C-alpha cells in the first residue's frame, strides 16, 4: 500500500550462500554479491534502552550509534546458522544498516502481511581480507 | 627541568609517530593517527574518534617510591630541590591486528636506539615494560580488537625555593672553666667569621 512504500533504498544480498573456512581457519564471506532495489518504511525505534543517534562519549574519543525499524513487503534475511547464509544489508543516507532482528507477519490476512525488521548502523573499522 | 605529565604524552606521541607510524592510518593531513586520551578542546569540545589503526596515550599516575627527597643543594643563591619520580604510561592499539602492532612496539622500546629518543623529547628513561593481553570488546554489531600495554618512565625534577637563604657570616662566643658553673669565666673567646 501507499504508506508501506513511502521510501526507496538498496538492499546488498549476497546471492551465493558459499562461504566457508579456510585451510588456515579464517572466514571468508559469500562471494557474489548483488544489488537490488526495494520500496518499504523507516521509523525510529523507541523501546527500552535502544540509542536512537545518541552520541557516546569515550575515552578514545566519540561513536555515533542509530538503530531504526522497518516494515516492507520484501523478505529480507537475517544470518542463519543452519541454513548457513548472512544476512542481508540496507543502505540508509549513505551508510550501511544491518538486518538482525526479524518477524514474521506474512500470510496473516489478505491487504496487511508484511515483516518488520530492526537494523543497526554498522560500526567504524577497519578492512581485512582473507580470500584463498 | 620539572616533572609534567603533560609534557611526557606529548613527547611520547611525538616519538611514537616516527616509531612505529607505518603500521597506522594517517588522517587527512597524512599524519598517523596517534592522540592522548579524552580528547577535549576550549572546555566542552569532544573529539572523534580517528580511524583505524591508531594509537592513545594515558598517563596513570605518579609516585615516589625512591625515598621523599633526592638531593638538596644551592645552584645560585636560590635553594633548590630534587625528587625522583615513576610515571606508569598506557599505550593501546584500536583496530584489526593490534596485537600484532603492539608485538613490534614492543621489539623496538628495547633497542639501543629509540630509548635515545625518548630520552631527548621526554628527558626520560624507560624502566619496564608489561606483557600485552588480546582483549576483545563487543561495542555494538562487530568485536573491536585491543591490545594496552604498559610502560614505566623514570624522571628527576628540580625546583626553586624563593623562600630561601644562605648564611655568610657567623657569630661565635665561647668561654673556659676549671668546674662546671664557675660563675666568671676563667676566659672568653669571640670570634668573626666572614665569607669574603
Amino acid at each position: 500500500m501507499r504508506l508501506l512504500n513511502r521510501h526507496s533504498f538498496v538492499v546488498k544480498r549476497k546471492v551465493s550462500e558459499d562461504g566457508y573456512y579456510n585451510d588456515d581457519g579464517d572466514w571468508v564471506a559469500s562471494q557474489d554479491i548483488v544489488e537490488v532495489n526495494c520500496k518499504g518504511n523507516i521509523q525510529p525505534y523507541i523501546k527500552g534502552s535502544v540509542k536512537n543517534g545518541t552520541q557516546i562519549a569515550l575515552p578514545e574519543g566519540i561513536r555515533l550509534t542509530d538503530t531504526r525499524i522497518l516494515y516492507t513487503t520484501y523478505k529480507l534475511r537475517t544470518s542463519d546458522d543452519v541454513e548457513w547464509n548472512e544476512s542481508d544489508i540496507v543502505m540508509i543516507d549513505g551508510h550501511e544498516y544491518e538486518v538482525f532482528m526479524t518477524m514474521d507477519w506474512s500470510q496473516q490476512l489478505a491487504h496487511t502481511s508484511h515483516y518488520e525488521y530492526i537494523i543497526i548502523r554498522r560500526d567504524k573499522m577497519n578492512a581485512v581480507r582473507n580470500s584463498r | 627541568m620539572q616533572l609534567e605529565t603533560a609534557e611526557l604524552e606529548k613527547g611520547l606521541v611525538r616519538t611514537l609517530v616516527d616509531v612505529i607510524g607505518h603500521r597506522l592510518a594517517r588522517d587527512k593531513n597524512n599524519r598517523p593517527n596517534v592522540i592522548r586520551a579524552y580528547p577535549s578542546d576550549n572546555s566542552n569540545d569532544k573529539g572523534l574518534k580517528p580511524d583505524q589503526p591508531f594509537i592513545t596515550v594515558y598517563c596513570q599516575d605518579a609516585a615516589t617510591p625512591y625515598g621523599w627527597v633526592l638531593d638538596k643543594f644551592v645552584e645560585d643563591d636560590v635553594v633548590c630541590y630534587r625528587i625522583a619520580f615513576q610515571i606508569p604510561v598506557l599505550i593501546t592499539v584500536n583496530g584489526k591486528g593490534a596485537h600484532s602492532i603492539m608485538l613490534e612496539l614492543k621489539q623496538r622500546l628495547e633497542m639501543s636506539s629509540v630509548r635515545d629518543l625518548i630520552l631527548e623529547e621526554t628527558g626520560a628513561t624507560v624502566l619496564d615494560t608489561g606483557a600485552i593481553p588480546n582483549d576483545y570488546t563487543y561495542l555494538n554489531t562487530d568485536f573491536e580488537n585491543s591490545a594496552p600495554l604498559v610502560v614505566t618512565l623514570v624522571k628527576n625534577s628540580v625546583l626553586k625555593d624563593e623562600r630561601g637563604s644562605i648564611i655568610e657570616r657567623v657569630i661565635v662566643d665561647g668561654e673556659l672553666v676549671y668546674e662546671e658553673g664557675q660563675e666568671p669565666p676563667e676566659y672568653t673567646i669571640h670570634l668573626d667569621v666572614d665569607s669574603k
